[PDB]
Parts: C-alpha cells; sequence; structure tokens
C-alpha cells in the first residue's frame, strides 16, 4: 500500500521560459 | 517589441532550438540574445547595433 520511496531527483521544474 | 520586451539590434535569424515553452533567450551574461516571433515561429538572434 502506502510506501515510501527518496525523492533522487523528483522534485525540479521550469520557472522561466528563458 | 515583440511581446513586451523591448529593445534595439539586428535580427540574423538563427536556428537556436527554442522549445514550444520558450519565448526569449538570455545568454550567459543574463543579455537577450534571442526571442521569438509572438506570430511566427522564426528565432531571430538579437544581434548588436554598431
Amino acid at each position: 500500500t502506502q510506501s515510501y520511496t527518496n525523492s533522487f531527483t523528483r522534485g525540479v521544474y521550469y520557472p522561466d521560459k528563458v | 517589441n515583440f511581446n513586451g520586451l523591448t529593445g534595439t539590434g539586428v535580427l540574423t535569424e538563427s536556428n537556436k532550438k527554442f522549445l514550444p515553452f520558450q519565448q526569449f533567450g538570455r545568454d550567459i551574461a543574463d543579455t537577450t540574445d534571442a526571442v521569438r516571433d509572438p506570430q511566427t515561429l522564426e528565432i531571430l538572434d538579437i544581434t548588436p547595433c554598431s
């Protein structure tokens, strides 16, 4: 069910249009 | 002026790979070096005037 993996590189996006 | 971004220079039509979410381009020195046409998709490099 609800396990817990770490967020390796998960968690970055693009805050720009540059 | 294209989409509120004013300036002065010479356009030279580059083939810079702008992605769909990219409308402006800034160089290593945080200086504008390329832009997209708000109407068409041509990528024009803003080169400096004489």
